[PDB]
């Protein structure tokens, strides 16, 4: 989540 | 459905537009700027046409009157290009406050077909 | 539509290459674009609008109705080398979600869970006779909490190595100055993009501390650069401008520091001109801060 | 020759009628370029416009924010 | 040049100086100047735009290879009326959305997917109809009415109504095919999404989830409050409408003002060189301006 992973 | 859902996207989806009203009357009136000073260019050599008819008529040929036509046909011409601009500018903007106005009005018949939407 | 083939063949597989615009990319990573078109030789990325084909047909068709040439966006900065658009992730869906799907070939930790919705995109690109060219963007949280002004950075790999990757760094500090907060990048940042970024933070560190000449803090570096307190004392860190001598805390700006110095004023790289950048701070509320319905 | 004599007499007809047309279209202009700038008053002197916006649930109307009328060089 | 045995290496994969891997230098497209042609005019302003790219792309359907070779070598083979490319992709934009509409669920039984005959009174009732509307406001009257989102390849197309009666069964027995092979599914490849409700974690394919749920107020009385706003912010989109109405009318009638202007002077200089030619004398009033009383 936030775009990142 | 809720008004204030429909509400909040018609604001969103009308929040550009008095930003895009502005960006595209701008651009008429710049192009209505070259067309004024263009008119000048072609108004000025239909007037050394006619004026020699005023004094001799249509009959005598003006002493370049071949060479004024093709200034003055490419002046109107040019004219014509920049006219239709200003018209698509003028169509983009109606389109787009019609578009929305056809969405918001679309909803509100959605709300009036239930109980949410009150009268006037 | 609701019409997907339960019996479809689920199977990771990356591009074998796409061709975006003129040039021809190979992806590094996987993407989740249609399974169909995972399995062939050529894939066709419209640079305009950023939409997938496999059909060079259809791209053809595609392209002579096309009639977008920007990003769907407002031109918030122009000068006379790059353009940057402000694209909202949840008013432009369609076209967010394909810039997404293609940023996913280049970027490891990028994640396609949600949808584009809660991102704000701005895109850097290069105006041509045809349009605007993207050749880089970076997302933003819509109003990010912990401080993140970068969610996503990537340029694209035909236009690598042309500082590029640095301007759109200058840039997103540029628009965390005119918010009046600081910020941070998301933290997993790329290879790459680490790199650019320590070159970022020790270029304007050095270029501040030289001629500010009064005595600084470190909570007044935070009010002109926009870096949080965390990534100033770990710039200062990596350089050695930070020094314990004598009972005190002092900056050390020696000759070898004032010799890059010297190089970066003389250097002709671009940089941002905040004069050209026309924005104020998008403003929503909350019911604008939730996915739309 | 009797046939270039006929169309001498229909660009004459043709042309008295393409001149009452451009009286026509140059008539209805000042009409529309008017009625622009008595709508701008009417409508724009809750309170969400074109000119500010339509944003106001979270100065003045100069002659400088007609810009409906300043899409016209000739006003 | 001593030799413990080293390795060269080309770069294929380059690198940049942990190492940090970098992408190959991109070739160039050939066929790149074939599909993009056209100029872009910049703007003095920064350029303001919210249009999404649906409203730039044109028609849905686009034809492939396939279609191609049948429009070609089947309906345009030899037949004394040509199908144009894109009046062939409204034909079947319109056999897709009478579908859609009608047979939601047509991979239940593809099988029985409607006829040609069955489907015709539905592709009648088929933003045409406010991009009329607009044509009959401005008065205009005259073809098309032209945005900025339109390219001018469009207004050479026959309208859909005589798209139907003209080739409307010789296409949509091909497109019907199409659907059959493909089970009633989407014949061109789309993207996966999660349907509503549901929750999908393993399949890697499925995009862009939204899992927000609104829900709706516990009371059934009138929100009276959110209603007046939204009949305020109705008034203020028709006053809207009204001015760029004007606008339109305004560039209108001046772009009638100037088509009269170049007809009448290309009228003026074919009478002059018959008048001539004719040896007729005077008439010169209707070939010189006069001058009329104008605020």
């Amino acid at each position: 989540s936030g775009a990142k992973d | 459905m809720d008004p204030s859902l429909v509400l909040e996207q018609t604001i969103q989806d009308v929040s550009n537009l008095p930003s895009e009203f502005r960006y595209l009357l701008e651009e008429i009136g710049s192009n209505d700027l070259k067309l004024i000073e263009e008119k000048k260019k072609y108004e000025q050599k239909e007037s050394q046409i006619h004026k020699f008819i005023r004094q001799q008529g249509s009959i005598p040929k003006h002493p370049q009157e071949d060479g004024l036509d093709k200034e003055i046909k490419e002046s109107l011409l040019k004219c014509q290009s920049l006219q239709r601009e200003k018209c698509v500018l003028a169509n983009t903007a109606l389109f787009l406050i019609a578009r929305h106005l056809n969405k918001l009005e679309k909803n509100i018949a959605l709300l009036e077909e239930d109980g949410v939407l009150a009268p006037v | 539509s609701m019409t997907q083939n339960p019996h479809e063949v689920a199977r990771v597989r990356n591009l074998n290459r796409i061709i975006m615009g003129k040039y021809e990319i190979e992806p590094w990573y996987f993407s989740p674009y249609p399974i169909e078109l995972t399995d062939e030789d050529f894939i066709y990325i419209d640079d305009f609008t950023l939409q997938y084909f496999g059909s060079k047909k259809q791209y053809e068709r595609y392209r002579k109705k096309c009639t977008l040439r920007h990003p769907p966006g407002n031109e918030i900065y122009r000068d006379d080398y790059v353009s940057f658009f402000e694209i909202d992730g949840r008013k432009q869906r369609t076209w967010c979600r394909n810039l997404c799907l293609l940023s996913k070939l280049f970027l490891d930790h990028k994640t396609l869970y949600y949808d584009v919705d809660p991102f704000l995109f701005y895109c850097m690109t290069r105006r041509d006779e045809l349009g605007h060219h993207l050749v880089g963007y970076f997302s933003k949280e819509k109003e990010s909490a912990d401080g993140y002004n970068v969610a996503c950075i990537l340029t694209l790999p035909q236009y690598q190595r042309m500082g590029y990757g640095k301007l759109l760094i200058e840039f997103s500090y540029e628009l965390s100055k005119k918010e009046n907060k600081v910020g941070s990048p998301q933290k997993p940042l790329s290879d790459l993009g680490l790199l650019s970024y320590r070159a970022y933070w020790s270029d304007t560190l050095i270029t501040l501390l030289v001629e500010h000449q009064k005595e600084i803090t470190i909570d007044e570096i935070s009010s002109m650069t926009s870096m949080t307190t965390t990534d100033i004392l770990h710039t200062a860190k990596t350089l050695n401008i930070l020094r314990y001598y004598k009972g005190q805390h002092i900056i050390f700006l020696n000759e070898d520091i004032l010799d890059r110095y010297n190089r970066l004023k003389a250097k002709k790289r671009r940089t941002i001109d905040p004069n050209r950048l026309i924005w104020k701070p998008p403003v929503f509320t909350a019911s604008q801060l939730r996915f739309a319905w | 020759m009797t046939d270039e004599l006929k169309s001498y007499e229909a660009l004459k007809a043709e042309l008295k009628k393409s001149l009452q047309d451009r009286r026509e279209q140059e008539d209805t202009f000042d009409n529309l370029q008017q009625e622009i700038y008595d709508k701008e008053t009417e409508y724009f002197s809750y309170s969400g416009n074109i000119i500010k916006g339509f944003d106001t649930f979270s100065s003045a109307f100069n002659n400088n924010d007609r810009i409906f009328s300043l899409s016209s060089a000739t006003y | 040049i001593s030799v413990k045995q080293h390795l060269k290496i080309y770069l294929p994969n380059d690198l940049k100086h942990d190492y940090i891997p970098t992408p190959d230098a991109s070739m160039t497209w050939n066929e790149y100047d074939k599909f993009y042609t056209g100029s872009f005019q910049e703007t003095t302003s920064y350029i303001k735009f919210s249009a999404t790219v649906e409203d730039c792309c044109g028609t849905n359907y686009n034809m492939d290879e396939r279609d191609e070779t049948f429009l070609n070598e089947q309906v345009n083979k030899g037949s004394s009326d040509i199908l144009t490319e894109d009046e062939f992709e409204i034909l079947c934009s319109s056999f897709e959305h009478a579908i859609h509409e009608r047979q939601p669920f047509l991979s239940m039984d593809p099988e029985s997917i409607l006829s040609f005959e069955e489907l015709k009174p539905t592709l009648i009732k088929s933003d045409f109809n406010l991009r009329n509307q607009l044509n009959h406001e401005i008065n205009s009257h005259k073809t098309h009415f032209i945005t900025q989102f339109d390219p001018v390849s469009q207004m050479n197309t026959r309208p859909l109504i005589q798209l139907i009666e003209k080739f409307g069964s010789k296409i949509y027995d091909y497109w019907r095919e199409r659907k059959i092979e493909v089970n009633g599914y989407e014949i061109f490849p789309q993207l996966k999404f999660e349907r509503p409700g549901e929750k999908e974690e393993i399949d890697p394919y499925v995009c862009f989830r939204r899992r927000e749920v609104r829900h709706p107020r516990k009371t059934r009385r009138i929100d009276i409050l959110n209603s007046q706003r939204l009949r305020a912010l109705h008034q203020e989109l028709k006053n809207a409408k009204d001015l760029a109405l004007l606008v339109a009318k305004r560039e209108n009638v001046s772009l009638n003002w100037i088509n009269d202007e170049l007809k009448i002077f290309d009228q003026r200089v074919k009478i002059k060189n018959l008048k001539r030619s004719l040896n007729i004398s005077g008439e010169d009033d209707d070939l010189i301006n006069h001058k009329r009383k104008r605020p």
